[PDB]
RNA sequence: GCUUGAGUCUCGUAGAGGGGGGUAGAAUUCCAGGUGUAGCGGUGAAAUGCGUAGAGAUCUGGAGGAAUACCGGUGGCGAAGGCGGCCCCCUGGACGAAGACUGACGCUCAGGUGCGAAAGCGUGGGGAGCAAACAGGAUUAGAUACCCUGGUAGUCCACGCCGUAAACGAUGUCGACUUGGAGGUUGUGCCCUUGAGGCGUGGCUUCCGGAGCUAACGCGUUAAGUCGACCGCCUGGGGAGUACGGCCGCAAGGUUAAAACUCAAAUGAAUUGACGGGGGCCCGCACAAGCGGUGGAGCAUGUGGUUUAAUUCGAUGCAACGCG
């Protein structure tokens, strides 16, 4: 979660949060408890991941 | 006044508004500025521009403390936050840490229903 | 413009000063295909402009037009189902094209006697940037300055 | 009698199988306090709402309830419903390896009995979040909706009831046989284990496909192929899974289950097109960028209407209206 750097620093370059929290994990927990849509969203996500 | 010389910039980016609170390392607030309190009410208070002018305006109003070092703590998602920390090192601050402190439940409370828009 | 990227046609420069800039200014002023009339108006008006300001001809014109050129202008998007007025940087040819259109339009708005006096007084009011075309430029810049939040 | 079906014993393996008890960490809400100050929240935009009685932000301390991120996987377990932190206790099943034992003890099953999501019901608790009802704000022609702000039952626990779901692989159970390929998961044997190998042999499971079948779509060794055993159910659409009666249920209702009348269709799958406020690519003064008009005035001319003895007939969205 943290970053620090010594005096050679210019830019933020914190892409630790395109790794874990920001993009998916908080936008997922904005909306409803189903049990049902996730079983089919994961079903078609794993059925789309195919050659 | 009171001459703290190090603080924390808690930026609270949400989808509708970013609210920047500059405090000390004890956690006592020294002065805040919101994107909605800088003109541009409404669809324009959730933009990176509004967040950066919110952060410029929060860098003002803590001149009475002589803050040079600060950590940055970032909550929430938002069109803000990224631009926000930029405005902080456009205001002479030595930005030391950038932590992202978004609250994530370990499957806690049930989130609200919504949005069949 | 759907498909066709275009060239542009070359205008003959001004027959008194060799200025294609001022040639496009007499084309912006021209009505009903009467070019002789419009260049008479431009020569009279800029001649009294050069006599009044005492500078010279087309540097008095170039100053009076430099005060009315827009910096950035608003522009509609309609991308996310919403009406945004985004600010966008004006191209130089469009920059002085808008400058001349605002000078000429504001000069047609004025209430003096002859067109050479309306436009000579409009360029003179734009030399110390207090006329109507500068209020059009400040108006455009208030729109693009208020809506700066979209880039 | 016999062991190739079924079962017992020995040793292990994997597992969100079940029931009871405890605990942990993040987060939401509330309460008390510090800093601090003008907004916060919300939306397509807003407003209701909260806020100078000091909100929101931020830090500290506390309480409480529910759910258990990451692992997490067309992964696993379960007859099905379903089961997801970690630990203990009680407990069910499955699978594998070698050997021993019983010796057809088997398969299916009408009535019967049990289990059976969610919502609901009863009694007693609990109540943080979420949220039917409800209230307010918007949107709209209206808006008893979608959106916003609140919000009660309920969701959670104990015991009892209900007894249903698109309770679905829309595929009853058990057994046998019939070309293949790529995986996943869990055992086990053999070989230099010369490593994240090589060769087999089981259990469960995913995707694609051969013959075959199928109205087609598709199924395809986990069959919808080729057979056998037993059960359940169907007989045109509507009326109607309704009424009456019976049984069950506290009720809601559940189950069993018609007829009169009425139609000549209702239906399945696939084809061609058209359409979509579906998707991709592309064009045209289509939009955009501009310039000049029309709609306002007077007149010209055409039309509708009205008038008239007649105001000849035809043209009438675009593509009729100085048109024939």
């Amino acid at each position: 979660i943290k970053v620090r750097e010594n005096e050679p620093f210019d830019v933020a370059l914190r892409r630790f949060k395109r790794s874990c929290e920001k993009a998916g994990v908080l936008a997922e927990v904005r909306r409803r408890e189903f049990y049902e849509k996730p079983t089919t969203e994961r079903k078609r996500a794993k059925a789309s991941a195919v050659k | 006044r009171k001459q703290v010389s190090d603080g924390v910039a808690h930026i609270h980016a949400s989808f509708n508004n970013t609210i920047v609170t500059i405090t000390d390392r004890q956690g006592n607030a020294l002065g805040w500025a919101t994107a909605g309190g800088s003109g541009f009410r409404g669809s324009r208070k959730s933009t990176p521009f509004a967040a950066q002018v919110a952060a410029e305006r929060c860098a003002d109003a803590v001149k009475e403390y002589g803050i040079k070092n600060l950590e940055v703590m970032v909550k929430g998602p938002g069109p803000g936050r990224e631009s926000t920390i930029r405005a902080l090192n456009a205001a002479g601050f030595r930005i030391t840490n950038i932590t992202d402190v978004t609250p994530i439940p370990h499957n806690g409370c049930r989130p609200p229903k919504k949005r069949r828009v | 413009p759907r498909r066709r990227v275009i060239g542009q046609r070359k205008i003959l420069p001004d027959p008194k000063f060799g200025s294609e800039l001022l040639a496009k200014f007499v084309n912006i002023l021209m009505v009903d295909g009467k070019k002789s009339t419009a260049e008479s108006i431009v020569y009279s008006a800029l001649e009294t402009l050069a006599q009044r300001s005492g500078k010279s001809e087309l540097e008095a014109f170039e100053v009076a037009l430099e005060n009315v050129r827009p910096t950035v202008e608003v522009k509609s998007r309609r991308v996310g189902g919403s009406t945004y007025q985004v600010p966008v940087e004006v191209r130089p040819v469009r920059r002085n094209a808008l400058a001349m259109r605002w000078i000429v339009e504001a000069a047609r708005k004025r209430g003096d006697k002859s067109m050479a006096l309306r436009l000579a007084n409009e360029l003179s009011d734009a030399a110390e940037n207090k006329g109507t075309a500068v209020k059009k430029r400040e108006d455009v810049h208030r729109m693009a300055e208020a809506n700066k939040a979209f880039a």
